[PDB]
RNA sequence: UGAUUUCUAUUUACGUUUUAGUACUCUGGAAACAGAAUCUACUAAAACAAGGCAAAAUGCCGUGUUUAUCUCGUCAACUGUUGGCGAGAUC
């Protein structure tokens, strides 16, 4: 039960934990929990396919309902036939003559199939054919000023020969007019009720609105407007009764703006912060008068200079980032009536209307039903507003409370949240045994960091359960957002390092030595300052620098005592005397003193001109050099430590707040802290714990252990206690008695490798892998294929070739030059193939010869025709591969002459049996699972057939079953299961646990295939099942013979 | 002994540096903003009342004739008013005054 | 060394393939058309992750998240054997 300093490293695929003894500094344990990287693309695809299924089913059911209606009024029977009925001709004929029952109902069904668009406003950008949907419908309707849709369709069919395509886009209003005229004249001969005509018109021009949602029985649906509204906004994380506000509300905008304002620091003879009256004057005279605020306006507001102002949020380029007033200025540019624009409740209601309502007429009617002073034409102008989406973190009640607290004090959101220490009240943390994991779900985080937080939280839960409540917990979160952002950063790092290496090679070729490679830091610093010291402005020659650097020291601008910043933005290559006279001082606190060189105004001019010069000075460094504040105060140390030592990112902030709140609710005195990444990077560098990391998963634990030691150091020195009291937000009694002063004290307390060897030489790590057992995964590949059975008995898959008139599509030339017998026109249309080959031999110079042919002649290829009236070729079918594994769907297609299949049956698991002393196994594919109402059942018939496939006897003693990453042990060697490679050959694919096999081969520079395939047959000694904890402790597994069939 | 070691004219006042130096210790006090009414009237009695950084403590120099900026260092009892004349031009060189 | 966006709702016009018709081509032919292939196009009906619900319905679910195995079992769903919430146990 020994108290330990728990250390966590949270990444996108790993959670590394390190348990270190509190008072002896020895390593108790260290492990890594692994998990696949979550991705929003999977959910996005599932949602898109669900919507597509909804659309298809709705259209089919609408057609079935029209069919039932026609069967009611005897417009059809169960014996009719419409084989030869072309619905277009009969539909244009119904406008002027009599239609038979068979001719009528076909036109009615063909109308009910494609019925146009109700609201032209909502449209996607899925137009490769360069045509706006709204614009296409408008042009068609302009061509329909004196025509019905049936007339236009049939005349286009008679003129060109095409009806379907991107030109058949109409709006429902016009189809409804045509159907109404048809019913009008057609009513005379067939007995049709007025209510029947109304029912058909309803079935034609009715669609679900975006607020009704799905019907009854759907778990995603609702009952009325209140339920949909509550579901869209969601309950507040703090207030269960009050729902969240819109992201672009008025109160939320003002809250963010005042947070920005309270983050200000102004060098004036008055208070350096912002007072109440000044803030209100700013809101009225600057924020309410200009849409996008600038630093210049806020500067000239209070009679100060923009250059004297510091501490403002920045954009990517270097411009100030101040919160703009969205709703206020979007309304003021329509009406300046003070009663309408000023009333905060009216603007909040307008925001809530514009956000959750999107169709123009509904916005109009629900602003009209917001009874107030609001006029009517103002509603007309407001309806056409754009860009009101998003949901705010907190509710409007908490918004107003924090708004009062922000107006009256000088704190920001961080400081207010740390002060009042409000607890998440969704799930009560008091009568909950373990850490609540559902609290992470309410937070608005990406599923990647959400999964990582759930995993880290459950790891902390297991650690607490198996070892007791800790004393100190420390957590570091990775810089990478996803894998692609990590790759962006890696690419930029390699590119910048290559450029610095090439510049260093140029310098070394200039002077001549290997001496330039060792001076990198200094030489780059000098480079960013045009060979000039900053404290004294004396010239720093590069030749002298290469020769004898010892007089040119890399001084830290803000002392390491308080700043903790060791980044590139905190170094200045200076004369030795300037550094010797600087000491534990800031350039503001030194340059104006006696010991220093040239005064501070000249330096300010030089550094502000250098910051504007070619971006050679970072914004952080520019703020560092001009720190005119007293670092001896507590506020400045708090700011520095919170910025460059604590993870101020919202994700780590929320994880911290959750852990601290749960620990404080149960009155369990446990201190948790978060640490900045660059600080741990400097530690790992100067410790030389491991300069290069290629050993494998173990690295993820290592850093954790490291930061644990970091927390250790923050307990072993009374001087550092202040930092320990800031990294945890623990109340400190004006104390300021103990401190760390000389930067050499920083070097001694931090750089000194205390207990580093025991962290290096550890060889008893642990590893835990994640098991994905959820069935109903991706079953089959989505694309659908046809097959042709050639003279060779093997069946052949037909692949299609699209877009024959692009410019970078040489696939047709490739197919004609490699082996033309793969094309189908070779065997079934040799004349057109000869014409195509002539064109190919004609235009070898161009990449796609057919495109150049079409651009030079204006006619894309025509089929061979005696009268030269053949059709157009747009896609070409060509042979592919054999048909080894496939899902046959011939039963769905009627009397097909070719078998229709889909490819790549995705496997789900595999069950290992032992028959008469030889090991066999049955691969359960994802198709073999039926989803009966959240009850997943393995098909007994298909499973028995799969058993029969391997000739598995009945007396075969069932050994075990294996899902993804369920640990297996064969012949005595332990591996993790990647999955079935080729079930027909009794092969599985496994991998190592402590390292990827690719890296295991890259360590020894082996060129063997980086994947391990094992064969399960008589050539196998034993097969055993092994799992692991969520901490990494290995365990055997009772088979529970009779493998799992039912899945909840 | 208190020496006026460096001065810098600002828009609304003067930045002052004062070294209180005993036999073996030099304590540097930086006053970022001193009102112009106190500077132009040689009101050296109001030095400490203005806000200042914590004193930087170092070993005492042998003498305090000339600092790095070449300004002539004067004693605080002589007043900043005379310092304003000592090196007005040298201060004009480096943009303070 | 250099700062939050999840979940969900509506609809359109495409696309893939089968069947049928037509156009195109190729056999015996003045012709009717007798006949072969389904390459290349147009139109219509239908299927479009396997399937499972439901009974005239602006009908529903099916590629997302959590996923440490298996025990005594209390109390539960159920077409008999798995899921909370606990006690427990691992070559």
């Amino acid at each position: 039960k020994r108290n330990y300093i728990l250390g966590l490293d949270i990444g996108i695929t790993s959670v590394g934990y390190g348990i270190i003894d509190y008072e002896t500094r020895d390593v108790i344990d260290a492990g890594v929990r692994l998990f696949k990287e979550a991705n929003v693309e999977n959910n996005e695809g599932r949602r898109s396919k669900r919507g597509a299924r909804r659309l298809k089913r709705r259209r089919r059911h609408r057609i079935q309902r029209v069919k039932k209606l026609l069967f009611d009024y005897n417009l059809l029977t169960d014996h009719s036939e419409l084989s030869g009925i072309n619905p277009y001709e009969a539909r244009v004929k119904g406008l002027s003559q009599k239609l038979s029952e068979e001719e009528f109902s076909a036109a009615l069904l063909h109308l009910a199939k494609r019925r146009g668009v109700h609201n032209v406003n909502e449209v996607e950008e899925d137009t490769g054919n360069e045509l706006s949907t709204k614009e296409q419908i408008s042009r068609n309707s302009k061509a329909l000023e004196e025509k019905y849709v049936a007339e236009l369709q049939l005349e286009r069919l008679k003129k060109d020969g095409e009806v379907r395509g991107s030109i058949n886009r109409f709006k429902t209003s016009d189809y409804v007019k045509e159907a109404k005229q048809l019913l009008k004249v057609q009513k005379a001969y067939h007995q049709l009720d007025q209510s029947f005509i109304d029912t058909y018109i309803d079935l034609l021009e009715t669609r679900r609105t975006y607020y009704e949602g799905p019907g009854e029985g759907s778990p995603f649906g609702w009952k009325d407007i209140k339920e949909w509204y509550e579901m869209l906004m969601g309950h507040c994380t703090y207030f269960p009764e009050e729902l969240r506000s819109v992201k672009y509300a008025y109160n939320a905008d003002l809250y963010n703006a005042l947070n920005d304002l309270n983050n200000l620091v102004i060098t004036r003879d008055e208070n350096e912060k912002l007072e109440y009256y000044e803030k209100f004057q700013i809101i009225e005279n600057v924020f309410k008068q200009k849409k996008k605020p600038t630093l210049k306006q806020i500067a000239k507001e209070i009679l100060v200079n923009e250059e004297d102002i510091k501490g403002y949020r920045v954009t990517s380029t270097g411009k100030p980032e101040f919160t703009n007033l969205k709703v206020y200025h979007d309304i003021k540019d329509i009406t300046a009536r003070k009663e309408i624009i000023e009333n905060a409740e009216l603007l909040d209601q307008i925001a809530k209307i514009l956000t959750i309502y999107q169709s123009s007429e509904d916005i109009q009617e629900e602003l009209t039903n917001l009874n107030s002073e609001l006029t009517q034409e103002e509603i007309e102008q407001i309806s056409n507003l754009k860009g009101y989406t998003g949901t705010h973190n907190l509710s409007l009640k908490a918004i107003n409370l924090i708004l009062d607290e922000l107006w009256h004090t000088n704190d920001n959101q961080i400081a207010i949240f740390n002060r009042l220490k409000l607890v998440p009240k969704k799930v009560d943390l008091s009568q909950q045994k373990e850490i609540p994991t559902t609290l992470v779900d309410d937070f608005i985080l990406s599923p990647v960091v959400k999964r990582s937080f759930i995993q880290s939280i459950k790891v902390i839960n297991a650690i607490i359960k198996k070892y007791g409540l800790p004393n100190d917990i420390i957590i570091e979160l990775a810089r990478e957002k996803n894998s692609k952002d990590a790759q962006k950063m890696i690419n930029e790092m390699q590119k910048r390092n290559r450029q610095t290496n090439e510049r260093i090679e140029e310098i070394i070729r200039t002077t001549g030595k290997e001496n330039a490679k060792y001076l990198i830091e200094k030489i780059k610093l000098h480079d960013m300052q045009e060979g000039k010291c900053l404290y004294s402005l004396e010239a720093i020659p590069l030749e002298d620098l290469l020769n004898n650097p010892f007089n040119y020291e890399v001084d830290h601008i803000i002392p390491r005592s308080v700043s903790f910043d060791n980044s590139f933005n905190n170094k200045v290559l200076v004369k030795q005397e300037e550094n010797s006279k600087k000491g534990n001082r800031t350039p503001f606190q030194y340059l104006s003193s006696s010991d220093s060189k040239i005064s501070y105004e000249t330096f300010k001019k030089h550094i502000l001109n250098l910051a504007k010069g070619k971006g050679r000075i970072s914004k952080t460094k520019k703020e560092y050099l001009l720190e005119e504040r007293d670092i001896n105060r507590f506020s400045v140390q708090k700011d520095f430590i919170n910025r460059n030592l604590v993870d101020t990112r919202y994700a780590t902030r929320g994880l911290m707040n959750l852990l601290r709140s749960y620990f404080r609710v149960n009155n369990l005195d446990v201190k948790v802290k978060s640490i900045n990444g660059g600080f741990t990077s400097f530690l790992r560098r100067k410790w030389k714990f491991k300069k290069e990391r290629n050993k494998g998963y173990k690295h993820h634990a290592e850093d954790a252990l490291i930061i644990a030691n970091a927390d250790f150091i923050f307990k072993e020195w009374k001087k550092l206690d202040k930092a320990k009291k800031v990294m945890e937000n623990q109340m400190f009694e004006a104390e300021s008695m103990p401190e760390i002063e000389t930067e050499q004290e920083y070097k001694e307390i931090f750089i000194t490798p205390h207990q580093i060897k025991h962290i290096k030489d550890f060889k008893d790590y642990k590893y835990s892998h994640r098991v994905d057992k959820k069935p109903n995964r991706e079953l089959i590949n989505d694309t659908l294929y046809s097959t042709r059975k050639d003279d060779k008995g093997n069946t052949l898959i037909v692949n299609n070739l699209n877009g024959l008139y692009d410019k970078d599509n040489d696939k047709l030339k490739k197919l004609i030059n490699k082996s033309p017998e793969k094309l189908l026109m070779y065997h079934h249309d040799p004349q057109t193939y000869q014409k195509l080959k002539l064109i190919m031999e004609q235009y070898g110079d161009e990449k796609n010869p057919l495109y150049k042919y079409y651009e030079e002649t204006g006619n894309y290829l025509t089929k061979y025709s005696k009268k030269d009236n053949g059709p157009v070729i747009k896609k070409i079918k060509y042979y592919g591969n054999k048909l080894n594994a496939h899902l046959d769907i011939t039963d769905d297609y009627p009397n097909s002459r070719n078998k229709v299949v889909k490819l790549s049956l995705k496997p789900y698991r595999f069950d290992v049996y032992l028959d008469n002393g030889v090991y066999k196994f049955v691969t359960v594919k994802n198709l073999d699972v039926i989803k009966k109402e959240n009850y997943y059942e393995v098909n007994s018939k298909c499973y028995e057939e799969a058993k029969k496939l391997k000739k598995i006897s009945n007396q075969a003693e069932f050994i075990a079953s294996f899902y993804n990453n369920d640990l297996i042990k064969i012949n005595g060697e332990l591996y993790r299961v990647i999955g079935v490679n080729n079930d027909l050959l009794n092969r599985i694919e496994v991998n190592m646990i402590d390292i990827t096999y690719r890296e295991y081969l890259e360590n020894m520079n082996d060129k063997r295939p980086p994947r391990i395939i094992k064969t399960i047959a008589s050539k196998t000694q034993s097969i055993k099942k092994y799992s692991t904890d969520i901490l990494g402790n290995l365990y055997e597994v009772k088979s529970k013979k009779h493998p799992q069939i039912i899945k909840k | 002994v208190k020496y006026i070691s460096n001065m810098s004219k600002q828009e609304k006042g003067y930045r002052v540096y004062v070294n209180v130096v005993n036999e073996d210790t030099d304590k540097g006090f930086l006053f970022p903003s001193v009102p112009k009414e106190v500077i132009e009237n040689d009101k050296i009695d109001e030095l400490f009342n203005f806000e200042h950084h914590k004193p930087y403590v170092q070993k005492a120099k042998s003498r305090y004739d000339k600092n790095g900026i070449g300004y002539k260092i004067v004693q605080l009892d002589e007043g900043f008013q005379k310092f304003i004349e000592l090196n007005k031009e040298k201060m004009k060189e480096n943009l303070d005054y």
